[PDB]
């Protein structure tokens, strides 16, 4: 749902992310891959090694995908509509795998924003990403 | 809990720094705040209405402290986690009746707290290192569920 | 989301349920309680024994709640809006617990409708109940 | 897998009837149909586009058959499920890389199939009896994940 209180947090916690947005998007990934190995099976064509420009590039891609979502929160389903098909249909990503990346997306934010990642804002994002992951596995329900 | 010796040093060196006092409650609290349904097991702790009330609550810092004792404990008994947590298991299981899914969440917030306090030192390899531990602990407690 | 193909199944699989609706609602519960014990902690005031009229009565209640949802599918969020608060706020039901009851709701349908519970309709309902459970744990996201 | 002796008779008497041939594929198929992401491990099985194509697919009935062999197997080795499934574990884990959550789903569809075929005989006590088994099997396979 996202109370106007959450979307403000999200919107305030993300602005602080700024241009680092794409870097954090690549850091989250690396985290997911090292932490939850079973996710590497989706990225065979990727060189999941530490400096991997591919992982760097998709990190930017994932970053922008969320930005699109923040700046269009009061209507995520229409915005990420596309991505849903792409992940739900073509790629067939196990829904679980979204809960993991969502975890590593916060583990990355928290290790970068020590002043904003308060318990309240921590929950806002968890909610945000939960909705983002709902939308993407929507073409499943 | 296998844990390559290099993942051991990662987990080892980091832990010894942890403010074993504050960190405990920092986790449990955020659990109650970010996963509201958890709160159904600590009504007895007092006001848990706002986040500010949960993070200021003395019952919470006192319990999270213990909860971290269980970690530090299991963290120095990986070799056998089930036995270490045999008692706690039964308690959380056939007594409190807490869904094992919640032992993964708590472990997951703990990993966020640890990321919050060590920011950049908490590298991706050190995260996946703790991620093994959290599942390891998270499973030993769900044992009695068989 | 629910493709018009699903809502037809759901609508067709449920009509066959008819007046037994409330009986199946009470059977599902019994199934959840015996299968997943950790759910009995929500119902202390209930006499979860086999013939329990309470479990019978709430079985009717849960039944009608879904019916309300079938006959108002293209708008579940507004309909069950109330129930959301009641479960998400007052009762604080662990979200997991919805995946379980949803399971026992199908295990009950399948043991009652051997002609309609085809793989296709099986998926429709799974989707339906997934949306029903999303809505209720909406006041969480 | 504890299993009171009365839960044993429930699981025992019911199983021996199961069309160990058809039932296997009936489960696996519905898994691919109701949980689409699973299909990502059987692209090699041929057309899995419609449900009708998945339930008519010879590769599916041939695999589900085996999959049920693993059940019947573990069903007569509850005493030690980990060992029984030690090999399969490693395979599904550090080889196929299948998320343990999926071993609960499959077990759960199996329980739906069993409800479909025995309708009213599959009483609530007999369901909770199998529900223990499904988790039991579901965990032995997720073992190698530590
Ligand atoms: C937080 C949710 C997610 C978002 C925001 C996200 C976003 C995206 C975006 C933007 C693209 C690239 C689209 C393009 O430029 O064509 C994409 C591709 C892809 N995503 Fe994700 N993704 C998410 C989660 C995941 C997860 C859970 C996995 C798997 C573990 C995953 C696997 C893929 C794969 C394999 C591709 C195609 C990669 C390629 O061929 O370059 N994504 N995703
Ligand atoms: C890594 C996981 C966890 C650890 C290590 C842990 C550890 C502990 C310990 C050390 C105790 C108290 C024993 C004593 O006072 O002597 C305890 C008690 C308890 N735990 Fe946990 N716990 C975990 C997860 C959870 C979760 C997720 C919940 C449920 C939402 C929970 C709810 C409880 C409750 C309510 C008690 C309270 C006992 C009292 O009233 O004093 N714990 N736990
Ligand atoms: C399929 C989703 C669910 C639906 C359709 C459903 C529907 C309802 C309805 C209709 C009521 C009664 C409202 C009234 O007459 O005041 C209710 C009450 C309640 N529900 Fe559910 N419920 C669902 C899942 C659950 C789950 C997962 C649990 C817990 C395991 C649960 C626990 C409760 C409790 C404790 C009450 C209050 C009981 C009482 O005091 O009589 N429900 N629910
Ligand atoms: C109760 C759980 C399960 C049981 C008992 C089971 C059992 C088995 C058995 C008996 C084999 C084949 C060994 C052989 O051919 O000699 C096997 C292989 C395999 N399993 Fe499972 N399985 C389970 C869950 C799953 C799930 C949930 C998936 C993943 C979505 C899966 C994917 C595979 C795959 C793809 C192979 C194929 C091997 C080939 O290409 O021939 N299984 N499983």
């Amino acid at each position: 749902v996202l109370s106007p209180a959450d979307k403000t947090n999200v919107k305030a916690a993300w602005g602080k992310v700024g241009a680092h947005a794409g870097e954090y998007g690549a850091e989250a990934l690396e985290r997911m891959f090292l932490s939850f190995p079973t996710t590497k099976t989706y990225f065979p064509h990727f060189d999941l090694s530490h400096g991997s420009a591919q992982v760097k590039g998709h990190g930017k891609k994932v970053a922008d995908a969320l930005t699109n979502a923040v700046a269009h929160v009061d209507d995520m389903p229409n915005a990420l509509s596309a991505l849903s098909d792409l992940h739900a249909h073509k790629l067939r990503v196990d829904p679980v795998n979204f809960k993991l990346l969502s975890h590593c997306l916060l583990v990355t934010l928290a290790a970068h924003l020590p002043a904003e990642f308060t318990p309240a804002v921590h929950a806002s994002l968890d909610k945000f990403l939960a909705s983002v992951s709902t939308v993407l596995t929507s073409k499943y329900r | 809990v296998h844990l390559t010796p290099e993942e051991k040093s990662a987990v080892t060196a980091l832990w010894g720094k942890v403010n074993v006092d504050e960190v405990g409650g920092e986790a449990l609290g955020r659990l109650l705040v970010v996963y509201p349904w958890t709160q159904r097991f600590f009504e007895s702790f007092g006001d848990l209405s706002t986040p500010d009330a949960v993070m200021g609550n003395p019952k919470v810092k006192a319990h999270g402290k213990k909860v971290l004792g269980a970690f530090s404990d299991g963290l120095a008994h990986l070799d056998n986690l089930k036995g270490t947590f045999a008692t706690l298991s039964e308690l959380h299981c056939d007594k409190l009746h807490v869904d094992p899914e919640n032992f993964r969440l708590l472990g997951n917030v703990l990993v966020c707290v640890l990321a919050h306090h060590f920011g950049k030192e908490f590298t991706p390899p050190v995260q996946a290192a703790y991620q093994k531990v959290v599942a390891g602990v998270a499973n030993a407690l769900a044992h009695k569920y068989h």
